[PDB]
């Protein structure tokens, strides 16, 4: 059973998840692997240039995690 | 880095988020009644929120450090940067995209349960291989296993899994029925929830010898009547139980 223990929700400059702040701590929390985010999370996003991504990460109960990115805010493209 | 703190959720405060990262905000981070907002340095901004400094820890060290090998005994699970002294059998997991890290309760329970009843050359089923851990587990004991899952995402990583771990089961997508082409098995191994294992139970007992053995976990404890009645009704002999907090592994003969 994926139990799910935490969803962090975050946004992103597209490639810019770092080790540091907000990465570090949002998934260092629950035991998540914060460098395969970092590397999963960049190559997900490498051609969309500048744009703010919103991601959801999904935490379960034994570190594993996946996640999911969102479209750009409205306010951004609006 | 610094912090500035704002009240509110990240829905609830997008008509100034922007702002924030032409101020020059690296990253935001929803949390529990606020958003916060990453930045090299403070700026003057109109928005009424709170500047804190937070420095500059190693979040990777400290993953690292609070990570330990997880003890399934005869196994040791670790991670690829951990070693290990004693004389368990390791299984090296990167921690990463797919359920079965070692670090759960019925990862674990399903470890000891393979040593219990895997004969030297048994064909293994790991259904819901996640990860692949159970497979290649299987694999150590000289089974033969096939890790088949319905995520097409995990493949991939079980497959890197069982290239640090030396060994070669075969893993597919798909479930139950994509298996059967491969077996009749002589062990099952099936990390999955209560109702599933239920419809199953029928289907089960076609993927196995006679003289086979079935061992069930993911349950949790009071959803275990349902398993033992599916089990029963599709023909199995119950073996033992074993438990760890709330989780059940269920043991039955073919
Ligand atoms: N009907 C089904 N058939 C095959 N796999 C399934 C399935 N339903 C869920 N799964 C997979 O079952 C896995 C359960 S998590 C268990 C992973 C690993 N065997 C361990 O013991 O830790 C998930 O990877 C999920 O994708
Ligand atoms: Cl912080």
């Amino acid at each position: 059973m994926k139990k799910v223990v935490a969803v962090v929700k975050l946004q992103l400059p597209a490639g810019a998840a770092t080790p540091a702040p907000p990465v570090g701590p949002a998934l260092g929390q629950h035991g998540a692997n914060i460098m395969e985010f970092v590397k999963a999370f960049n190559a997900a996003t490498a051609n969309m240039g500048d744009a703010i991504v919103p991601v959801e990460i999904t935490i379960y109960a034994d570190r594993s995690f996946t996640f999911v990115t969102k479209t750009p805010p409205a306010s951004y493209l609006i | 880095m610094w912090v500035y703190r704002l009240k509110g959720t990240l829905e609830a405060l997008d008509p100034i988020l922007p702002g924030l990262f032409d101020g020059g905000a690296r990253g935001l981070w929803e949390r529990e009644g606020e958003v916060w907002a990453f930045f090299p340095a403070p700026v003057d901004l109109p928005y009424e929120g709170v500047w804190e400094e937070v420095g500059d820890e190693d979040w990777l060290e400290a993953w690292r450090r609070d990570l330990k090998p997880a003890l399934a005994p005869p196994f040791v699970v670790l991670a690829p940067w951990h070693t290990w002294e004693g004389a368990e059998i390791p299984l090296v997991i990167e921690p990463g995209m797919a359920f079965g890290t070692g670090h759960h309760e019925t990862t674990r329970l399903a470890l000891k349960a393979l040593a219990r009843h895997l004969r030297p050359g048994d064909k293994v089923l790991d259904l819901g291989t996640g990860s692949g851990v159970l497979a290649i587990a299987a694999e150590k004991l000289g089974g033969k296993a096939l890790g088949v899952d319905i995520d097409p995402m995990v493949l991939p990583q079980a497959e890197a899994n069982a290239k640090r771990n030396g060994v070669r089961p075969r893993f597919l997508e798909g479930s139950l029925e994509a298996a059967l082409p491969f077996g009749p098995f002589d062990l099952l191994v099936a990390n999955l929830y209560a109702e599933l294992h239920a419809a199953l139970a029928p289907r089960y007992r076609e993927a196995l010898v006679p003289g086979g053995r079935a061992l069930l976990t993911g349950i949790l404890k009071d959803r275990a009547p349902l398993v033992r009645e599916a089990m029963a009704g599709a023909g199995f002999r119950p073996l033992e139980e074993a438990a760890e907090g709330e989780w059940v592994l269920l043991a039955y003969g073919r």
